[PDB]
């Protein structure tokens, strides 16, 4: 019954979704990578 | 009060007709004041002193608002001294007191209203960004202020995220004989110059230059100022195309100038008078000086550096600098004139051409690829005001800026485009080194034989309008003959999409309830949007069923899918691809397709190109090679993949 994500490509986390979103905390040090 | 010299060297356009109003207009800032003239002519250091010192006998609490024509250097600082030691703030407006002198003395009270070297090169930096040049040298020679430009130059490319490319400083100052300048020309090779001399020194170095061959027809020399005079009297070894920047003379008159000097001596009395309640005078005496020390009473000072009038607001700081500048930049004409493209009014530039014209240097692959937006492989997107640019990767196709009313006469306003065809055609560019001037095509639709005319796309491509027309195109019979395709990309055909969701069968064409316009019972549905292939492919095979379904065609396909969930007929005859990635990317992948893709014609895309253009051989090589290299698998992977095709 568990079907989470397996890695950020995953297609149901990779291309946008409404159920639940991402969360960075702070934008600091994961948001330099993403701006990446 | 205060009292405004002239003399008419050239433009006698004055005579008492300039001491006309000024201070009364509608100010409310009435006294004992005049708005006293006086005419002059060529000026030396014995008659300019001994005019203003007798002018100094009635201009009580008054000011000067001198103005000279010539050319002459020395104007600007003998004004200053003059300033300096009488204690009565004045201003310059033409020509010699014009040229904005580094340094004043402290003890001094005059702010000419010219333009800050800093701020050319402001300016130009902006609009060398603009174009998006980047790469440049700074070959320039000795003369005074030549370190402190380097410096600036260096440090505002330094502290901004854009990445300028600095290289190639050159700073000859060894005659222009010896192997150094040789060397140091023959060692910049990019195309955008920025020179620094003064007058013949540019001159000799452009005469130099053209000898090696830096000025052909894909090169850039912005020189500051400098070399512009105050009229078109370019040297003759000018070539052409020659960008600068200078003060506007054109756009502003002498008539208004003036007007604007008296409001700004009249606001500060105003304000003066606001916070001291008195202004007195310094008429004591311009002669027989070095008999009293300083005396701190209604300096200007203060009084000065936050005015404005009549709304428009020209406040100056420290030095003559005036913070708003009216700066125009200039380019060489053809016929030896000097252009206006252009105008530095707020911080936006406002130029007026969007390409350049190339101008003739002396006495090529860049092309038009015209498309417009559909499906997942071409999107709009608006431009982002903030960090202005178009993100990160999507290129500026500029769209025909379309308005309602009689005012639909729009300009050519940017955005920011990607889609799935983008990057093959960004691919190609890498491939091949051809560069774009890609724009939105508002006329129509993709295109059909109607009436012996062809409306957007393919229409440009038989009317001289477009080269290429890469995008969403689909090969046909008829498209193919008067638009040179290529080969197929993509599979691309017809297929049936119902709205099953509240085993195959019967798959295509072939049953009792499509392929018989009639009988049945329930009202089915063969929606076809108007201009496109689906219509064309079934009135050419089967035109039967069109007719029945004529008056049922969706105004788009986003309204389409509305009216497929809205349960009135269950049925889209349309292209496999598209219908195949909104059933993979759906909400919840409701809705499918009947069949396995049974594509009633797999005849796929094609790309558009010109008739016997030189280049479909090539187009076909590299095609055929990335079909080759696994690439446009990871292409799919990347925008068409769906969420639930790997899910049964």
């Amino acid at each position: 019954p568990e079907e989470r994500i397996t890695g950020i490509n995953d297609p149901r986390l990779r291309n946008p979704s409404d159920k639940f979103i991402y969360a960075t905390v702070k934008q600091s040090s994961v948001d330099i990578y993403f701006r990446r | 009060n205060i009292a405004v010299m002239l003399g008419h060297s050239h433009d006698v356009t004055e005579r008492e007709l300039r001491t006309l109003w000024g201070p009364e207009q509608a100010a409310g800032l009435p006294l004992d004041v005049n708005v006293v003239a006086l005419l002059m002519n060529r000026t030396d250091p014995k008659s300019l002193i001994t005019h203003v010192c007798d002018l100094m006998s009635g201009a009580r609490i008054h000011g000067l608002v001198f103005g000279d024509d010539t050319d002459q250097e020395a104007v600007a600082q003998m004004l200053d001294f003059i300033s300096s030691h009488t204690f009565v703030p004045i201003l310059g407006i033409h020509g010699g007191a014009s040229m904005i002198m580094a340094d004043k003395d402290p003890t001094s009270t005059f702010f000419q209203f010219g333009a800050s070297i800093q701020q050319q090169a402001t300016v130009m930096l902006k609009i060398m960004q603009d174009y998006d040049w980047h790469v440049f040298s700074l070959v320039t020679t000795i003369f005074p202020g030549y370190r402190e430009f380097i410096s600036f130059v260096k440090t505002t490319v330094d502290n901004s995220f854009v990445g300028w490319d600095m290289q190639n400083v050159i700073t000859l100052d060894t005659s222009f004989e010896d192997a150094k300048t040789q060397v140091q020309l023959k060692k910049i090779h990019s195309s955008v110059i920025l020179l620094y001399c003064s007058k013949d020194e540019a001159v000799l170095i452009l005469s130099e230059a053209r000898s090696l061959g830096l000025t052909g027809y894909d090169f850039f020399w912005i020189v500051p100022s400098l070399v512009s005079g105050n009229t078109e009297l370019i040297p003759k070894e000018f070539p052409s195309g020659l960008i600068s920047v200078s003060y506007d003379d054109w756009d502003y008159s002498l008539e208004a100038r003036v007007r604007d000097g008296i409001g700004i001596l009249t606001t500060a009395a105003s304000s003066m008078l606001e916070k001291f309640s008195y202004i007195p005078e310094a008429k004591a005496s311009c002669y027989g000086q070095m008999e009293r020390p300083e005396v701190p009473m209604h300096t200007l000072h203060p009084f000065m550096v936050n005015v404005t009038w009549d709304g428009k607001d020209l406040s100056f700081t420290e030095e003559g600098y005036q913070v708003h500048p009216r700066l125009v930049v200039i380019v060489l004409n053809k016929d030896r004139e000097w252009e206006k493209v252009g105008k530095w009014e707020n911080h936006t530039l406002s130029l007026r051409h969007a390409v350049w014209p190339r101008y003739k240097s002396f006495s090529d692959n860049h092309l038009s690829i015209v498309t417009l937006e559909e499906a997942p492989f071409v999107i709009v997107e608006d431009i982002d005001p903030l960090t202005e640019t178009c993100v990160r990767n999507t290129v500026p196709c500029r769209k025909f800026v379309k308005i309602n009313n009689s005012t639909n006469e729009g300009m050519n306003v940017k955005k920011c485009c990607k889609g799935f065809c983008i990057d093959i055609l960004k691919k190609l560019s890498r491939t091949v080194k051809f560069t774009y001037d890609l724009y939105l095509v508002t006329n129509g639709k993709h295109g059909k034989k109607v009436n012996n005319v062809w409306n957007g796309m393919i229409g440009e491509v038989v009317y001289q309008r477009a080269v290429m027309a890469v995008g969403s195109l689909t090969i046909n019979e008829e498209r193919s003959e008067v638009v040179d395709f290529s080969v197929p990309f993509v599979e691309t055909g017809i297929s049936v999409m119902v709205s099953r969701s509240n085993v195959d069968q019967v798959t295509g064409l072939s049953d009792k309830k499509f392929q018989r316009p009639h009988d049945y019972s329930p009202p089915f549905r063969f929606g076809t949007v108007p201009n496109g292939s689906t219509e064309r492919n079934i009135r050419n095979n089967y035109p039967y069923m069109h007719q029945y379904m004529t008056k049922f065609n969706q105004k788009g396909v986003e309204d389409a899918l509305v009216s497929l969930k809205t349960g009135k007929l269950d049925a889209f005859i349309y292209d496999a691809a598209v219908l195949n990635y909104k059933a993979g990317r759906d909400e919840g992948c409701k809705l499918v397709t009947i069949g396995s893709g049974y594509i009633f014609a797999t005849t796929g895309y094609g790309i558009a190109l010109q008739k016997g253009s030189p280049w479909k051989r090539q187009i076909d090589l590299a095609l055929l090679q990335f079909v080759g290299d696994g690439e446009m698998e990871e292409l799919e992977t990347l925008w068409l993949t769906g969420i639930c095709h790997n899910e049964k």
